[PDB]
């Protein structure tokens, strides 16, 4: 009870697959534009790379690891071991051991700073270490 | 080709001898219009039992307009060229 | 030694490029539903947008700024300038300048809490600021 | 003024809709490849779900949530409630509400670490809580 | 078929009686090759006023081709299939 078209002319691929309620309505327009539409879902499985490329601007998927990449900035899902990078400013985030890398830290808030421990904690430092009330 | 003689044609039959029919031409058709030929001009062909397949090139002063259509009790197949849009292929119902 | 499909019926394009081991299979169903499947990659460039959007649910990618957002909630993956927001609560990633802006913070631990630096260390405060052990 | 081409071969479709500046080239490979191109830009809506899979490693949007999940690591994009987890790694992100769990802590600097609020500061500890000079 | 008798086509006929007239054959076409058929074989059709899409199956000494062109004023149809490449669908200008 539905309706099917599949065009081509100066402008491009105007296809749909259309019910009364739905549809799933495609084109390639000559314009340097392509969409892609459904009223349910979109799903696309692969076996190694799903990799998008503008100028380097990745989202690549391995079967592991996830890139989420620019220039100088580069958020790594790998497996187990998040690697969130500005260089330099590491945030590793593993099973049980975090880091925060950096030069410099700046830290703010406004009503509390809970900084709770189960066994011992070593503050380490140089030349200042201040406090105020 | 191979258009074999449907049933429902009009056919001259000489009777060259004493037990010798033949066939020689064809008066009928199947496919014409029915509009004065100042807005339509079909060319096509008719196909199989139920006459549901044009290969028809139907010229109106609007457009030039190749087809391939197949009319089905609610399976309606087509395939369309025009010169102002041009290659279609639908599904329809 | 392959074999090609492209149909169309009720319910839609059913496409396949197909080897014996391999092949590419994308639909185009009346379920308001679009696949695509390969067997070794997927890879897709273009010049200034990739954009995928569910009722302000965001994944775009310009030439330098990945945006990754909803309502409230936005990871900016910006050159050099790693924002992720939930307001109020910034932190910034830079080269050298890593704030974690909050109205409150609580961290918690269980082994080490190592604190080290390389130069001077400022713990500016109001009417607490206290231990135990 | 421009120029459309539809093939099919041994190897596959290869489709593109192209001006003289401009275009859109799409394949379907038969090496399990598929592979999209264009001049401007790519657009593509839903209405639920725009999955990708590779043996456990999704790239999922809903409505809402955002998931980037493979095994043992997950972002969690939801709203208002930024979740990045490697277990047991915990990194709450909220309205005013951070926390960052784990069981260790390792945190390095070279020039600041300031640390200010606006109320109350608690420091809760067990065996050490050292400091040097 | 209905291929209805264009202008500019030559017809034999008789007169059969005073004032019965009728027509028999045809003596003229409008596709042929013009080279030695050692190069091209073609098997067509033409269609409508301005004889503009062609049916044919041209094969030459390369190769075997299969078309349903539409020449217009910059909009200019195709359908090819070959051997060696196959399925095409094209529009230009």
């Amino acid at each position: 009870k539905a309706d099917h078209i599949f065009n081509l002319e100066e402008q491009g691929l105007l296809i749909d697959i259309k019910d009364d309620s739905k549809g799933c309505t495609t084109k390639l327009e000559s314009s340097g534009k392509i969409t892609h539409n459904a009223t349910e879902s979109i799903e696309s499985s692969a076996d190694k790379q799903i990799i998008e490329n503008v100028k380097d601007s990745k989202i690549s998927i391995t079967e592991k690891e996830i890139l989420l990449a620019t220039k100088k900035s580069s958020i790594m899902l790998s497996e187990d071991k998040i690697v969130i990078k500005i260089g330099n400013s590491l945030i590793i985030l593993d099973d049980s051991n975090i880091s925060l890398e950096s030069a410099t830290i700046n830290i703010k808030s406004s009503a509390n700073i809970n900084i709770q421990a189960s066994q011992n904690i070593d503050i380490k430092s140089l030349n200042n270490s201040i406090k105020a009330d | 080709q191979f258009i074999p003689l449907r049933n429902d044609d009009i056919i001259l039959i000489e009777i060259q001898s004493f037990t010798k029919g033949e066939i020689i031409e064809l008066i009928s058709n199947s496919a014409i219009s029915t509009k004065k030929a100042q807005q339509q001009l079909l060319q096509r062909q008719l196909l199989g039992s139920k006459e549901n397949c044009e290969m028809a090139y139907t010229q109106t002063s609007d457009s030039e307009t190749f087809s391939l259509t197949q009319v089905n009790e609610d399976c309606e197949n087509s395939f369309l060229i025009n010169d102002k849009k041009g290659i279609f292929l639908r599904y329809k119902s």
